């Protein structure tokens, strides 16, 4: 296969995502949900391993590491600490509103997930840390833990298997940084949810020092289908080390801003001209595309013209997938305002840790509300520039990753503009 | 340069030079005791980019 997308719905993972459906209990074992669990239990977690490291599951958190490889750093002998998986629940990411749809319209494939991940991990019990905004989509995923607790398929022999296994949530406090895995573990502890330094990975120490694994609502959910499904099934979609299907919430200047389902490697172009009703004022109407949510940089309409939507393609595309999260913007945009607003998000929400990002990130947004009015000399673009490079790589976790990469693709891609924005500041204001 | 021309003719014969053209003793032709106030220019290292000090 060369050619990807238009994904047909018995191929969807996530059955139910519109709430077109009852997301309960009853709901979920009619479309699938909790079907031979203890079939998959009673297969050891080597099995699960297998069938997840054949299926090409990368990390949909966003940065792509394999999840069956990731999750097979747990596949050790205990040393007296219980064993931890943790689903990383927060998506506090601009963009990126998928895992808010999977766990208030499809909870019950998360607990599914949260159990056979659990298995392949030798996990005690899954620590949810769900976001704290997302209250109702908290008090929903509880209702259906009840569910599944009361049915017998959590808790005290779990799904008749012999195996115990505990589903907690965790509310979130309004934090976008404790969506980072450590700093998440932080915020379970009952601290500061500040980014702890790897190594160790939480395979080492996690959360409480114990053995961890975080893991994304995506990632979790999918589990039991490619148990079910196969790992052949799974990677029979998208292009080899981009395999699978993948949520994607197009937002911002398009005709019907959505969340859908789709193959891993579908161009760009037909996603928005297909699910999303098309760019406002028509695809030539287009002036960049932040492809992954707003850590990934910018792309021109001249790039979004023959790019496709998983890893390697964005990657050679001097951008990043990320958590595959399309926001579109039009000739109408102000750019620079944008950039600027998304380097404003970023020191709102940083944890203020180490040098680099604690101080600056700040000066980038103030060079950066320098460079919306024009109030600037071009001298100071390629100084910005340096600026990203001494924030890109010494940080303690990405988020200074995620500050810096923005306003290098909004300069990469815009220096003109920006220059002529400052150069009419200087002739209408000197 | 307030001598009388006898006497400046005297003291260019008995110097044998022509000592008004040089004279050692200044007046208003020398620079004005008060100045415009500066610019000064910067340096090489005065730049926001590509300027690590290690390089
Ligand atoms: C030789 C014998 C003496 C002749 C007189 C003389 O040489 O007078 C200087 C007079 C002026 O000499 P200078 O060096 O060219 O002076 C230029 C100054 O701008 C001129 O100087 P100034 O512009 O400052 O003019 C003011 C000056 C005016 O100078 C004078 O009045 C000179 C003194 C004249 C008596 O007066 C003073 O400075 C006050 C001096 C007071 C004491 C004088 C004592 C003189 C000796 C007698 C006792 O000399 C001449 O004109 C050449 C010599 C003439 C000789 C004539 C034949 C004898
Ligand atoms: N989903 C969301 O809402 C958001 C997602 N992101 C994404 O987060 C990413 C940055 O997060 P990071 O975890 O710092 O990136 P990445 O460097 O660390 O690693 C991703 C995962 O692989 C694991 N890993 C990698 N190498 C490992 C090794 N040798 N041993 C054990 N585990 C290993 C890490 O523990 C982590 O869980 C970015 O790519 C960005 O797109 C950023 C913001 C929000
Ligand atoms: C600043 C920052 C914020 C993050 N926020 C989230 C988040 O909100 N939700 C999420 O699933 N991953 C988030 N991540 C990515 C996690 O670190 C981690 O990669 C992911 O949660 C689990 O990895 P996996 O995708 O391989 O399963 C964030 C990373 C960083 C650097
Ligand atoms: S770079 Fe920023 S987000 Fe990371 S540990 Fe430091 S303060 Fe926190």
């Amino acid at each position: 296969k060369t050619s990807f997308g238009s994904l047909k719905d018995e191929d969807r993972i996530f059955t139910n995502l519109y709430g077109r459906h009852d997301w309960r209990l009853k709901g979920a074992q009619s479309r699938g949900d909790w079907y031979k669990t203890k079939e998959i239990l009673l297969k050891g977690p080597d099995w699960i391993l297998g069938e997840v490291k054949t299926s090409g599951l990368r990390g949909r958190g966003g940065a792509g590491f394999p999840t069956g490889l990731k999750w097979s750093f747990m596949n050790k002998p205990s040393d007296g600490r219980p064993k931890y998986l943790v689903v990383n629940a927060d998506e506090g990411e601009p963009g990126t509103c998928k895992d808010r749809e999977i766990i208030r319209h499809d909870p019950h494939k998360l607990v599914e997930g949260c159990l056979v991940g659990g298995r392949a991990m030798g996990a005690r019990a899954a620590y949810i840390y769900i976001r704290g905004e997302f209250y109702n989509e908290a008090s929903n995923l509880q209702v259906a833990i009840r569910e599944a607790y009361e049915a017998g398929l959590i808790g005290k022999n779990a799904c008749g298997s012999g195996y115990d296994f505990d589903v907690f949530v965790v509310r979130g406090a309004g934090a976008y940084i404790c969506g980072e895995e450590t700093a998440l573990i932080e915020s379970i502890e009952g601290k500061q949810g500040k980014p702890r330094l790897k190594p160790p990975f939480p395979a080492d120490v996690g959360v409480f020092g114990c053995p961890t694994t975080v893991a994304n609502v995506e990632t979790v959910a999918v589990s039991p289908t490619i148990c079910r499904r196969g790992g052949a099934w799974f990677a029979s979609f998208g292009r080899e080390r981009n395999s699978g299907t993948k949520l994607f919430n197009i937002s911002g200047h398009v005709n019907n801003p959505c969340t859908v389902e789709e193959e891993m490697s579908v161009p760009l172009k037909e996603l928005i001209e297909k699910h999303a009703g098309g760019v406002t004022g028509g695809w030539d109407n287009l002036l960049a595309v932040i492809p992954g949510g707003s850590s990934t940089p910018l792309i021109p309409k001249s790039v979004c013209e023959t790019v496709l939507m998983d890893f390697d393609a964005l990657i050679q595309a001097q951008t990043g997938l990320g958590t595959a999260a399309v926001i579109v913007m039009d000739r109408s945009t102000d750019i620079v305002k944008a950039i600027a607003r998304l380097i404003e998000f970023y020191k709102h929400e940083s944890c203020g840790q180490c040098t680099p990002c604690r101080e600056g990130v700040d000066w980038m947004n103030k060079v950066m509300a320098r460079f919306v009015r024009g109030d600037a000399r071009p001298a100071e673009i390629d100084s910005l520039w340096e600026i990203s490079k001494q924030i890109e790589g010494h940080t303690i976790c990405a988020l200074g990753d995620g500050a810096a990469w923005p306003v290098q693709g909004l300069i990469r891609h815009f220096r003109p503009e920006l220059e002529e924005r400052m150069q009419r500041f200087a002739q209408q204001h000197q | 340069a307030s001598a009388t021309r006898l006497i400046q003719g005297l003291r260019n014969w008995a110097s044998g030079r022509d000592l008004q053209a040089k004279l050692q003793l200044r007046y208003q032709e020398i620079s004005k005791r008060t100045q415009p106030p500066p610019k000064l220019p910067v340096g090489p290292s005065h730049r926001l980019s590509n300027n690590y000090y290690c390089a």
